[PDB]
RNA sequence: GCGGUAGUAGCAUGCUAGGGAGCAG
RNA sequence: UGACUGCUCCCUAGCAUGCUACUACCG
């Protein structure tokens, strides 16, 4: 329901994040796997839904990378 | 009869490896492996257990429908269905757990 | 590998192996193109060669396609259909199929050496992309024809302003240094910065651009890319506007020039326009006019 | 089927034993004929037969082919691909915390670490307008997260320690907009 | 099958009985019409039965031959890329402080594990936090095995080079800390 | 009237090899 | 970067057997 689509958006949120190159930083992908390991092993949608804010946020910080304005403007949320 | 437990069977066709089960017309192979291990779960007395063979069953003739409707709409080809249809019917699995084995 | 056969407008799958920049030809044109001119390859997802131990026989002429392979004719697994028959070449797209009525586009220019006049004259009475595609092969052999030429080595350090080069020996060696020559450096199995150098004067004089340091064996060769496909015309229809709306005009007008408000309103009223300027003839003030 | 050079004998020779037994013959006769029928009619159903396997055959060839090509069209677009699946899933989770810092990191206001959980939980963003920063934060509280964080510091370009008095449509012209606030979580 | 030694009689007795047929021929001809082409159309199918199993056998050589000559050329390929090995381990074993312990050793054999241990001139140590680095590694030499090392370099997790001031007790949060010390041995 | 012999085409079974895929410890 | 075993489904190539029609000689 809404625990099984959190649980499906972090792994496509770790292989664009995985595809970015932050393996090369490993004090940042250690945080990344364990804030995608521990969505995986969530038993409530209110403690998966704000490690997922965290986990987000590190696309958000990495500038230039994503075109996120192209990509929402993309038949997206607008 | 053996049966597997479902979110096992179920969670082997959410989670791969690219190409191979994030485009399942090439590759319905995968799933006719995977609805013969969820058989045995069509005689459980649990309703939300058999619903898992049929499952299986009606998205391998969605991948079929798609293949031999993919290939003549982009090439002017046509797929004729004879010896298809034996893997979305319940008598080819049925087969795999009965004696006087085959092949 | 699905790209287009521009020459019909048709989209297919394969591309002339033999030839200059391997270009999408359709079944009609991949056809005709190898029976007159000796292109006997064709390109596909998979090219069409012989699969078994040894065979040196890579010829699409008579090949037969079967166990899921391509086989040949001098032994001969044939139990199959040729590759090339009734009119067309096997591949994607088998159907759906134009066909062209010029044929001898590749048998023209595929084989000259992209200079003659006859070649540029019926260019220039071609289509949009036909030419566009005419002029990607300009750059394509000018830059295959760029790995044909000499290079430049240093093996012995001199005193400046007297060095010593010699490029080749016995090949056929003018160039009017248009494009300069950076290669890049070698000591003793890796690359190492050298710079860009001009060879102007020429024991023999050298002059210096700019500093460096010259070490022993550096080579000087040029690597060029290739030019990337591109999707937009040359040239555009005629098509007036329907105003100057949609613009931003401005109160103060310049009163030097007794000839802008006139080009201000027809460029306002006027989609495309081409001219034949001189240096010095609007290119000097004007843009900053329009800029203002 | 039709069209097969060798057709021309399963016509005359059926036509002819048909029509043998209206005018009728000896069984001579009719025993020659049968025995021309099933010598050019071996012909037919040996070179309609080859054709049938090769038609089929045919197009499997050319199923593969399609097979290889697709499959090397969905894997040379890997990167464009995820990124518009993720955000096709982002928008049907519809929460609030994901649709504020996707909204405010779309006009400008990203962070620049990752969103800490804690209480202490420091963060640091970047406002890059006036509007941006009225809408956000008043006074000394910010909203972010959907969430709620209290401004300990706030710093323009270089090491510009602004005073929050100082920041209101006015003094704002004269500064470096992209600002680095801090914060700290609430509770 | 234009040199079959078989052709000869089929091309004549075809021949024969074919070309043969507008000229009348009566019931006793007639046999050497049909039993002549006859017999020797059933020879010619042996000699071509026969010809097509010798040109298979023979085309199941001309490729198990092709495969004989691919793995001895693969053979000769390996068998010269280990002796370009142990030709290369080899030239880097600082023989005056190898022949001193396979000399003092009673027969001339000794433990593997202290080869490393006793004739080495490069140590790398990994630790994994601060506590570790400060009762190992401590200062820009150190005794370990028996000896004195003195520090060279200090890589870390990413591969980039840190000095021995950025490591505190209070900036080691700040480093990818599996940390990779390299020394030289001292005297 | 029938049987045997040697080729040819067509349909299933088993076995031996190669290729791709699924599950289990 | 990708271990050792076992089972099993699908596709292609080759070998032998099993009821038929076609050939042709032979009875
Ligand atoms: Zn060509
Ligand atoms: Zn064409
Ligand atoms: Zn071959």
């Amino acid at each position: 329901s809404k625990m099984s689509d959190v649980k499906c958006t972090s792994v496509v949120l770790l292989s664009v994040l995985q595809q970015l190159r932050v393996e090369s930083s490993s004090k940042l992908w250690a945080q990344c796997v364990q804030l995608h390991n521990d969505i995986l092993l969530a038993k409530d949608t209110t403690e998966a839904f704000e490690k997922m804010v965290s986990l987000l946020s590190v696309l958000l910080s990495m500038q230039g990378a994503v075109d996120i304005n192209k990509l929402c403007e993309e038949m997206l949320d607008n | 009869l053996p049966y597997p437990d479902p979110s096992r069977i179920l969670g082997a066709g959410c989670f791969v490896d690219d190409i191979v089960k994030t485009d399942g017309t090439l590759m319905i192979e995968r799933f006719v492996s995977l609805a013969i291990d969820a058989y045995p779960l069509t005689k459980h007395p649990n309703q939300e257990y058999a619903d898992v063979f049929h499952l299986y069953l009606q998205y391998i003739r969605k991948l079929h429908d798609e293949l031999t409707g993919h290939m003549l709409d982009m090439y002017s080809v046509m797929l004729t269905n004879d010896n298809t249809s034996r893997y979305w019917e319940p008598e080819f699995y049925e087969a795999m757990y009965t004696p006087h084995t085959v092949l | 590998a699905v790209g287009a056969c521009v020459l019909c407008n048709s989209q297919t799958s394969l591309r002339c192996g033999a030839c200059i920049r391997r270009p999408f030809l359709c079944c009609k044109c991949c056809y005709d193109h190898v029976i007159s001119t000796s292109h006997k390859l064709v390109l596909s997802v998979n090219p069409y060669v012989c699969n078994a131990p040894g065979c040196d026989v890579t010829d699409v002429t008579q090949l037969y396609l079967g166990g899921m392979s391509y086989y040949c004719k001098s032994h001969k697994p044939p139990i199959s259909f040729p590759l090339c028959a009734n009119g067309q070449v096997f591949g994607l797209y088998k159907n759906t199929c134009v066909g062209s009525d010029n044929v001898t586009d590749f048998n023209a220019i595929a084989t000259c050496d992209w200079t003659n006049a006859g070649d540029y004259i019926l260019a220039n009475t071609c289509t949009e992309r036909l030419k566009l595609f005419a002029a990607e092969t300009l750059k394509a052999t000018e830059e295959t024809f760029k790995l044909s030429y000499g290079i430049a080595t240093v093996r012995e350090v001199l005193s400046d302003r007297e060095l010593h080069l010699s490029w080749e020996v016995g090949k056929p060696p003018p160039l009017n240094r248009n494009y300069v020559f950076t290669g890049y450096r070698v000591t003793k199995n890796s690359k190492v910065q050298i710079g860009e150098y001009t060879f102007e004067k020429g024991a023999v004089v050298y002059r210096g651009t700019t500093t460096y340091k010259l070490n022993v064996g550096d080579y000087f060769v040029l690597t060029s890319h290739t030019v990337m496909p591109l999707s937009a015309p040359t040239l555009v229809p005629q098509e007036h506007y329907v105003r100057i709306t949609g613009l931003y005009p401005t109160l103060n007008i310049s009163d030097e020039f007794s000839s802008n408000v006139a080009n201000y309103q027809k460029v306002g009223m006027q989609k495309y326009s081409t001219l034949q300027g001189p240096p010095g003839t609007g290119k000097s003030h004007f843009a900053i006019g329009l800029a203002l | 089927f039709s069209s097969l050079p060798s057709y021309a004998a399963f016509a005359t020779a059926q036509e002819a034993y048909e029509q043998a037994v209206a005018n009728g013959d000896s069984e001579v006769v009719l025993k020659k004929l049968k025995k021309s029928l099933n010598v050019a009619k071996s012909e037919f159903d040996r070179d309609a037969a080859m054709q049938r396997k090769l038609e089929k055959m045919a197009d499997q060839a050319m199923t593969q082919m399609y097979k290889q090509a697709r499959s090397e069209d969905k894997r040379a677009k890997v990167t464009s691909a995820m990124q518009t699946m993720l955000f096709t899933m982002l928008r049907k989770l519809d929460n609030d915390a994901l649709n504020n810092i996707i909204n405010n990191a779309r006009d400008g206001c990203v962070p620049l670490n990752i969103i800490p959980l804690t209480t202490a939980a420091k963060l640091m963003v970047v406002i890059p307008d006036y509007n941006t920063y009225k809408n956000t934060c008043d006074g000394t509280t910010f909203t972010y997260a959907s969430a709620l964080w209290e401004i300990q510091q706030v710093v323009d370009a270089d090491s510009k320690i602004v005073q929050l008095s100082e920041i209101s449509m006015d003094n704002s012209p004269n500064l470096a907009w992209p600002l680095i606030v801090t914060a700290l979580r609430a509770n």
